[PDB]
């Protein structure tokens, strides 16, 4: 028939073609009309790419190239559906097999009053903004909690780094210390062995500390760990729903003001 | 790794008057000190060897002379402090602890990679450790490009050197507008040139009129071996440019104003000029294969394995690992994916079968591929969801095709994608290591795989009209470079291509008619772009977007730049040529190359080089990139490290202050936190550090000392803070003494940066074709994660704050502009409305109101906090409506019709309606170079600045697919729907 076949979607944008075909298999098809009347725009999908092929339109003819064969655009899809395209263009070796038809665009209508639809676009409308407050809530903290994980982290290396000069302390001292704690073992000087070790019990303290520092933090970096783990999920389980939720809520808007006057 | 927050310590944002510090002597012993915050390295290093008699072992200790301190920063780095004149508050430290050592080492090479560490935000020592033999190739190969720029900075006397620390701020043409000229009298521009009483420093008034073609030292020999300079900053007529050239007098010119000019003797220049002495570093000291078109079979990956992914298992499916071989954007084949695994189980070791052969995979050919999310619980329509994404580079920087086995760390996917791959995406590996993993595995040629030579290219290349045809060809190249591009188009150019080299500018276009996915005619398109004539620069930036990735392609637009490009120019789209490094598949091409050649060889694009390289340090995705490349540049960028060092240090205090009144003191009254931060603002050294150095946000004006009483933390949510300098600058009574300020903390600037240069450009477009509509684009800058400065427009108030009825805004403007200035003032408030009508239109900026629109006491509009541009309302609500933000209340239309009621029958909204269908059909002319800078910023990260769709909205705004005719008729149904008639049509 004419503008009655499934595959003519009317003034469609390059956007909503590219969404149509978006991860479709070679062979999806579909035509719109001229972005730039009456003319005519064959989109076809090859090699993970959206080929457009213009129809062009010539004194009740219709083609691709200047031989304008067929007379009616139903005529050439029909045909190009059972044969190659190479034939015309051999860069292009596929035929029109999957035709994106307006069984997607009348899905998920459901009502057909106006009120109806209107009342359920209102529905949906508040769910979406609701789950994107939700969603960019939920991305704060991802982010927040990405960012004080990344800190923590940094500052376990600079405990570690820190260690490291504080043991080489240790190692430094004993040392040190042999050669002086043995003259005065034999120096009857008791007491400066033991200014000698104090020091060093001040030392290991210290160290101690310091360790134990590091632990407090690695512990709150498992905390943190997880935490950033339960906000992926909940955020990998929002976005496919989020989704689908606005295109729902966008297809009721297009059959409102399709159904509605139009200027 | 870079710092954690901004604090003297971690976990700490102030140290206290006095402080606890543990001292590790040399002998082992530990001593604990207290000092002051403020205290120097050398008066502690006095004080603790004081203290060090009264413990043991003292004996061995060495003269203090002899001893220097090291620590821990708050980067993990042990660092040695050479300058013992720091402050303990200024040492980064991690925890109050100071190790003594005997310092050891090239001393030298040591104070430079630490200041060199300093401006980068990131120890140098960290790219030691970098195995990858690509990054350190990088980072002794780039050197070239240093030695060279710093040999050509100095091939003559202090006049060479010169001309880098004060290039001539110059237009691209000395062609003088025809609205321009007009100002002139008889082609002459009176000018009043000062000079300094060689005693006491007096002025010497100079009153003169001289034709704007004289050549500085042609008004110089006037006075009725010396150099000329702007009063009130630091900017020098060095070159024999037409005074009309520079950009302060053409400015002037237009503005009105009298030039003011100060005369120097060029020697007390030449003396400052320092000696930037270039020295090679310690990585350079110390430092069977077949033809990837003998390969003859299929292309294949095994995607062996991965460690994890965060879904739970009640909400999602499966999940599988979705791949596809990609040219830029382009996939050159369909995507392949594996077998959907449940989550828990991520394996494969499925060999993908691509449908290319191996001998055609172009040079650019790249692997993108991700883990997604299939949750098919909802109907026949199963939802897919990305989990992690990662690309890889099928050729090394080598021009070796990769094998074996391979490990890759994916990346989170970034906000707002839907795809279920980002070719977009930066090249390599994740370095959070905590993070998927992903093995893969290569097949292997029993030999190195390398791509053929340029010489096997072009002999598989030489293997291988009417009026109306030409004029198809012709507008083929009119178009824009986001217009549909239909197949019977493509073989027509591709059929056509050797005539093409007659029309240049079709390049882009013939560019994407090439099957890529053909050895053949890849091979033939080489020869063509080898010997095409060089094109405009404004298009060849289109060659470096990411839909041309092609090596071949890049080189040929770098050397239309290279030759054709201007260092105005250069400045004005610096944004975007920064930006478009992050497409690049290596870190050594011939773009990074050139760029740093420019940073290097003139300082007013080095500043800007730097702060936008280190303003996305933060960025793991380019920190490695940018880091290498800020290396280079500070190694070899001279002196002016030691001031860029003075701008870090006084951004990291106002982070660190600014960081505490939005923490510590958050639920602290306003009078508290003013009296908190008085009391910090007059410490040593707060005073020292925001004290005495260059403005980034133009390094021409001087930030001298403060002034504490204009100084104020404004009441608003993100608590930013409002500076005031004093300008050192003798003649400061000209250009301005006070330079004002924003710092906020808190608030993505980027978006509001771009925006402010997209109208910088609409005004350069305006000008050029004799329209005056004098905007204000005021300087904004991103210097870090959401943090930023803003230059403070003086005497400007909301419309808000003038309305505290209709006229009440044109009353106001009556006022401070009364008599015979009153024309002045309405010719500027209009002339405004119309640059900033059109601008905002054309871009989709957010809603304004009475608070995003500010009035000068100059009647100078200034919009601010733009926020969102393009679609970023279809997102929220499905409207496929373009809106009109900026709609002329009645209150504007009376200020343009000076109080006239019938606003709208008025010849002056008739010559403000003029204003706007010339700059919106100017713009619209323009509207390739708009489309390209947009293109080359979808990598950069801004949420609504995605996908090339995103982009689309500014092809509508200016009906690019309708004719001149019928977009000038779109806008004005567009300006008349918003504004409830009264545009009418002459
Ligand atoms: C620096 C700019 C322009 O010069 C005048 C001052 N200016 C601004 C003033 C202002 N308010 C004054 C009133 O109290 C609240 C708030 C502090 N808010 C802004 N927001 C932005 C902005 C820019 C990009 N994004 N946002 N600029 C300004």
């Amino acid at each position: 028939s004419l503008q009655d076949a499934e595959w003519y979607w009317g003034d469609i944008s390059r956007e909503e073609v590219n969404e149509k075909l978006r991860d479709t298999a070679d062979g999806t098809f579909l035509v719109r009309d001229a972005s730039t009347h009456g003319d005519y725009t064959l989109t076809l999908r090859k090699g993970g790419n959206n080929k457009l092929i213009k129809i062009f339109h010539r004194d009740g003819k219709y083609g691709f190239s200047d031989p304008l064969t067929f007379s009616s655009v139903v005529e050439l899809i029909n045909h190009y559906r059972n044969e190659s395209l190479a034939q015309y263009n051999p860069k292009l070796d596929v035929k029109l097999l999957y035709p994106v038809s307006k069984y997607q665009q009348d899905q998920v209508v459901k009502e057909d009053n106006i009120e109806a639809v209107g009342k359920k676009l209102h529905e949906y409308n508040t769910q979406f903004q609701e789950k994107s407050r939700e969603y960019d809530r939920l991305y704060e903290e991802y982010t927040r909690t990405s960012q004080e994980i990344q800190m923590k982290r940094t500052a376990i290396e600079a405990f570690n780094e820190t260690i490291k000069i504080f043991e080489e302390q240790c190692q430094t001292q004993e040392r040190y210390s042999k050669e002086y704690i043995e003259k005065f073992k034999r120096e009857g000087n008791e007491k400066e062995i033991q200014r000698i070790m104090h020091n060093y019990d001040k030392l290991k303290s210290r160290i101690s500390e310091i360790i134990d520092s590091r632990r407090r933090l690695e512990e709150d970096l498992k905390k943190q760990a997880a935490e950033y783990r339960e906000i992926d999920k909940r955020m990998n389980s929002i976005k496919p729903d989020l989704i689908q939720l606005r295109k729902t809520r966008d297809q009721y808007l297009m059959w409102l003001t399709q159904k509605g006057v139009r200027q | 790794p870079p710092r954690p927050s901004s604090g003297e310590l971690w976990g700490i944002h102030l140290m206290p008057p006095r402080i606890l510090v543990e001292c590790l002597l040399p002998n082992g012993m530990i001593v604990t000190l207290e000092c002051l915050r403020e205290a120097t390295l050398i008066t502690i290093k006095h004080e603790l060897f004081k203290e060090a008699r009264k413990y043991p072992l003292h004996q061995l200790l060495q003269d203090e002379s002899s001893y220097i301190f090291v620590s821990v920063t708050q980067e993990a780095e042990r660092e040695e402090f050479f300058d013992e004149t720091r402050r303990l508050c200024d040492l980064r430290l991690f925890q109050p602890f100071l190790k003594v050592i005997e310092p050891v080492g090239n001393r030298e090479e040591k104070i430079l990679n630490r200041e060199i560490g300093f401006a980068i935000g990131m120890p140098v020592c960290e790219f030691d450790m970098v195995k990858d033999p690509e990054v350190q190739d990088f980072r002794r190969n780039i050197l070239n490009v240093c030695k060279e720029a710093v040999d050509l900075r100095d091939l003559n006397s202090p006049h060479s050197r010169a001309m880098y620390v004060y290039p001539p701020n110059v237009e691209s043409s000395p062609e003088l507008p025809k609205h321009i000229y007009n100002k002139l009298d008889k082609g002459q521009i009176i000018v009043v040139i000062w000079v300094i009483v060689s005693p006491n420093n007096d002025k010497q008034k100079y009153t003169l009129k001289i034709n704007h073609d004289c050549v500085p030292e042609q008004v110089i020999a006037e006075a009725i071996k010396y150099i000329l300079k702007v009063c009130g900053c630091d900017e020098y007529f060095l070159e024999k440019y037409p005074l009309s050239q520079y950009k302060y007098i053409r400015s002037c010119i237009m503005l009105g104003r009298m030039p003011n000019l100060m005369l120097m003797a060029k020697e007390s220049l030449y003396s400052q000029l320092p000696m930037d002495c270039f020295t090679m570093p310690s990585y350079s000291r110390r430092i069977s294969t077949k033809s990837l078109w003998v390969i003859n079979s299929a292309l294949r990956i095994k995607i062996l394995c991965a460690t994890y992914v965060n879904v739970n298992i009640r909400d999602i499916d499966k999940i599988y690992v979705r791949t596809g071989i990609y040219h830029g954007g382009e996939p050159l084949c369909d995507n392949v994916n594996t077998q959907r695994v449940p989550c828990s189980n991520p394996r494969w070791n499925e060999w993908l079968n691509y449908d290319i052969y191996i001998p055609d995979l172009p040079r650019a050919a790249r692997l993108c591929l991700s883990i997604c999310s299939v949750k098919g619980r909802k109907g026949a329509k199963e939802e897919h969801c990305p989990l992690a994404w990662g690309n890889i580079n099928l050729f090394d920087y080598t021009d070796t095709l990769v094998s074996g086995k391979m490990a890759l760390n994916l990346w989170p996917v970034p906000h707002g994608l839907e795809d279920l791959l980002n070719p977009i995406g930066v090249t390599g590996s994740n370095p959070n290591k905590e993070t998927p993993c992903l093995e893969l595995e290569f097949d292997w040629f029993s030999s190195v795989v390398k791509f053929p030579d340029m010489s096997v290219i072009e002999e598989h290349a030489n293997w291988s009209l009417r009026e109306n045809d030409k004029e198809q060809l012709k507008a083929i190249s009119t178009r824009d470079p986001l217009s549909e591009i239909t197949e019977q188009e493509k073989d027509f150019l591709w059929s056509h291509r050797h005539y093409c080299v007659t029309i240049p500018e079709i390049l882009p276009k013939l560019l994407l008619s090439v099957k890529w996915n053909s050895r053949d005619e890849v091979a033939q398109m080489y020869c063509l772009v080898k010997d095409w004539p060089p094109i405009k620069p404004e298009q060849a930036m289109e060659l470096l977007d990411c839909n041309y990735p092609d090596p071949m392609v890049r080189g040929f637009a770098v050397r239309c730049l290279e030759k054709y490009l201007t260092d105005d120019k250069l400045s004005q789209y610096l944004i975007q040529l920064v930006q478009v490094l992050k497409y690049e598949q290596y870190l050594d091409n011939l773009l990074v190359r050139f760029l740093l050649k420019k940073a290097l060889t003139n300082q007013r694009i080095g500043h800007f080089f730097f702060w936008h390289l280190k303003s996305e340090m933060h960025n793991k995705t380019v920190s490695q990139r940018f880091g290498l490349l800020l290396e280079s540049y500070c190694r070899a960028c001279g002196m002016y490290l030691k001031h860029l060092n003075r701008q870090v240090e006084a951004m990291e205090k106002l982070i660190n202050l600014t960081d505490i009144l939005k923490q510590e003191k958050k639920d602290e009254t306003q009078k508290v936190q003013m009296k908190f931060l008085v009391e910090q603002m007059r410490r040593p050294d707060f005073m020292d550090a925001l004290q005495g150095f260059l403005s980034p946000l133009n390094p021409a004006h001087q930030l001298g000392n403060l002034r504490l009483e204009e100084c104020r933390i404004m009441s608003s949510a993100k608590r930013p803070l409002k500076l005031n300098w004093e300008n050192p600058d003798i003649m400061s009574e000209l250009l301005f003494q006070n330079n004002e300020i924003m710092f906020k903390n808190g608030d993505d600037l980027r978006q509001d940066m771009l925006t402010l240069q997209i109208i910088r450009i609409m005004e350069n477009i305006w000008q050029n074709q004799g329209l005056d509509l004098r905007m204000l684009p005021y300087g904004c800058l991103s210097i870090g994660d959401c943090v930023g400065l803003i230059e403070w427009v003086r005497n400007s108030h909301t419309i808000m704050q003038i309305q505290c009825n209709s006229h009440t805004l044109h009353q106001w403007l009556k006022d401070k502009n009364k008599g015979e200035i009153y024309d002045a003032a309405i010719d500027l408030f209009t002339r405004s409305c119309a640059g900033y009508c059109v601008a905002t239109f054309i871009l989709g900026i957010g809603d304004r109101h009475n608070s995003n629109i500010m009035v000068k006491d100059d009647g100078q509009l200034v919009h601010i906090d733009f926020g969102h541009f393009l679609d970023h309302k279809k997102k929220k609500f499905g409207y496929k409506r373009e809106r009109v933000p900026f709609v002329l209340t009645q209150d504007f239309l009376i200020v343009i019709s000076k109080g006239a009621q019938e606003c709208t029958k008025t010849r002056e909204f008739e010559r403000f309606q003029e204003m706007c269908y010339k700059a919106y059909l100017a713009i619209r002319q323009h509207a390739n170079l708009f489309i390209n800078l947009f293109s080359m910023m979808l990598g950069s990260g801004m949420p609504e600045l995605q996908s090339f769709d995103d982009i689309a909205y500014i092809r509508k705004t200016l009906a690019l697919d309708k004719t001149e005719q019928e977009a000038l008729e779109y806008f004005m149904k567009q300006m008349n729907d918003a504004h409830h008639g009264g545009w009418t049509t002459k």
